[PDB]
RNA sequence: UGGGAGAGGGUGGUGGAAUUCCCGGAGUAGCGGUGAAAUGCGCAGAUACCGGGAGGAACGCCGAUGGCGAAGGCAGCCACCUGGUCCACCCGUGACGCUGAGGCGCGAAAGCGUGGGGAGCAAACCGGAUUAGAUACCCGGGUAGUCCACGCCCUAAACGAUGCGCGCUAGGUCUCUGGGUCUCCUGGGGGCCGAAGCUAACGCGUUAAGCGCGCCGCCUGGGGAGUACGGCCGCAAGGC
């Protein structure tokens, strides 16, 4: 109810998630969809069928705006990554590039415990 | 089976279809090696299909085993302090095992009182989609892919 | 592996204090403007040290860059 | 005299990445977190996206088996101020040397005083789990502190667990940094393996744990005990 077709989807991968955004082609929100926003919830959303789900859930709800084509953006190391790509693909979407854009600082704020332990 | 990887008993083929896989069903019904007895029950079964049917014994035979064949199903696998079903493809040889299983099964669950007429009975059925051995077979399937989560695990 | 062409050898001669030829300096960078390691940009230790200084040196200024997008994975 | 390499030190100044917070847009129902979960956060709209701003702390790739420093220790970039040091020439002085009880200065982290700063992290602490029970390990919060200035404290597995200087005693190999006629030669560093030899053994082996000379420090069975007492030092903690 707002026709776009071309915009960008960001997949958000992470051990205990994956979350996907479908943005306009300039950053904004059309739709979005996660491992809990299809059921899953506690350690399941992690799974990289979750992730799957997730981002057919995304592009299902995308084409309803009549989106076509689709810029991928990923961040992060989780396990859903590769999955979410694979389900967009499949989804009707059109998959005109994939940029891996996870942040990384250049040393900047001590990490938690957890991820330190490190040189 | 630690050394080797255990090759498959070649059975000899049914004394009257020539069949093998006629001989393994047999062997299944048979229960203290009475594979008189056994042979018998399946084959007065067959003439009980060959009656209520015009369809010939042997294909109805076939048709109902690949009716309860399992293609998908959850092997227990033990995951950082939790067990997970884990959905596995199902090897044909286990396919052809567990439906020749199942089938004897259901068909001794089945009321009617004369060993054949169950065996006769579920066999039949079974071709027609219907049955508690395909029913078996179905739940398995449910259960498998109904944890498709856990399928990275791949096994 | 990694025997696709140092980039010393796939470039003429240059001068590594020079921190305002991009089009040289650039051919350090990975497809990320990450500084190449030595086992690809085939300089020895003393050479090696001198670029870093000139490739920060530009990045600075504004001529070449920090970090880019990788495009694929 | 001429020249070299360097995260050596001090002072300003600056750059980009990331986190947090605030503003705006766009967007729904979760997010987060774990072995699994809760606590927590979210329809006074979170998470995930895009734009803007504020602030603090650290400095990715290069950066190594690397480099510099007496040690502790030192990495974004620029400028200034500044210590050590290596090489070449063989130009000047003529032992002017070595060591070094006391003394003085330096001295990671935590900690102390006064005043700033505070993004992230995090003793204590407040909660959630786990457990037989957890004053824990895991999870959500979080104060001192971590950062700055000035002053203090003066400890450590402050380690190569090896005091400093000098001369002598096969080589091979890698490497950093000079000079040369540049396959290589000759210096000054960093590593391996090894002659002789040394060692209880492990190992060490022209960076010695070899062969020698000089000077300092220290040891003399374990526990009691780095305790008690005394002195000295410190705001205290406490140190010698
Ligand atoms: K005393
Ligand atoms: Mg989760
Ligand atoms: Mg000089
Ligand atoms: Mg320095
Ligand atoms: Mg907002
Ligand atoms: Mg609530
Ligand atoms: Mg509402
Ligand atoms: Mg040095
Ligand atoms: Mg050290
Ligand atoms: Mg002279
Ligand atoms: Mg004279
Ligand atoms: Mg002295
Ligand atoms: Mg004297
Ligand atoms: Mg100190
Ligand atoms: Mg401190
Ligand atoms: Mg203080
Ligand atoms: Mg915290
Ligand atoms: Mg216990
Ligand atoms: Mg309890
Ligand atoms: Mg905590
Ligand atoms: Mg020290
Ligand atoms: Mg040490
Ligand atoms: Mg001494
Ligand atoms: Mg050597
Ligand atoms: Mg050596
Ligand atoms: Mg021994
Ligand atoms: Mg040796
Ligand atoms: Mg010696
Ligand atoms: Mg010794
Ligand atoms: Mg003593
Ligand atoms: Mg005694
Ligand atoms: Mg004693
Ligand atoms: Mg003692
Ligand atoms: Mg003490
Ligand atoms: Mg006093
Ligand atoms: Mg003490």
């Amino acid at each position: 109810k707002r026709q776009v077709a071309s915009g960008r989807a960001y997949i958000h991968a992470s051990y205990n998630n994956t979350i996907v955004t479908i943005t306009d082609p300039d950053g904004n929100p059309i739709t979005w969809s996660s491992g809990g926003v299809i059921g899953y919830k506690g350690s399941r959303k992690g799974t990289p069928y979750a992730a799957q789900l997730a981002a057919l859930d995304a592009a299902k709800k995308a084409m309803a705006y009549g989106m076509q084509s689709v810029d991928v953006i990923v961040r992060g190391t989780g396990a859903g990554r590769e999955q979410a790509i694979r389900a967009l693909q499949a989804s009707g979407l059109q998959v005109k590039s994939i940029v891996d854009d996870t942040p990384v600082p250049h040393n900047g704020c001590r990490p938690k415990k957890k991820f330190r332990k490190a040189s | 089976a630690r050394r080797r990887r255990a090759e498959v008993r070649q059975l000899q083929p049914d004394l009257v279809y020539g069949d093998v896989l006629v001989t393994a069903f047999i062997n299944k019904i048979m229960r203290d090696g009475k594979k008189n007895l056994a042979a018998r029950i399946f084959y007065d079964a067959c003439k009980i299909i060959q009656e209520k049917t015009g369809q010939e014994p042997l294909k109805v035979f076939k048709q109902a085993v690949e009716n309860v064949k399992p293609r998908m199903e959850v092997r227990s696998r033990r995951v950082g302090g939790a067990n997970y079903q884990v959905p596995m493809e199902v090897s044909p040889r286990r396919q052809q095992s567990l439906a020749l299983r199942w089938l004897v099964q259901a068909a001794n669950q089945r009321p009617e009182r004369r060993a054949a007429v169950r065996i006769a009975h579920e066999l039949m059925d079974a071709a027609e989609g219907k049955g508690g051995a395909v029913k078996k077979k179905e739940d398995v399937e449910r259960m498998a892919e109904a944890n498709r989560a856990y399928a990275h695990y791949r096994w | 592996p990694s025997r696709k062409a140092k980039v010393k050898a796939t470039l003429g001669e240059f001068d590594l204090r020079d921190y305002r030829n991009v089009e040289v300096l650039k051919r350090f960078l990975s497809e990320t403007g990450k500084i190449l390691p030595r086992r690809r940009t085939g300089l020895s230790g003393k050479e090696q040290r001198i670029l870093a200084k000139t490739i920060k040196r530009a990045r600075i200024l504004g001529l070449l860059p920090f970090t880019e997008k990788l495009v694929r994975k």
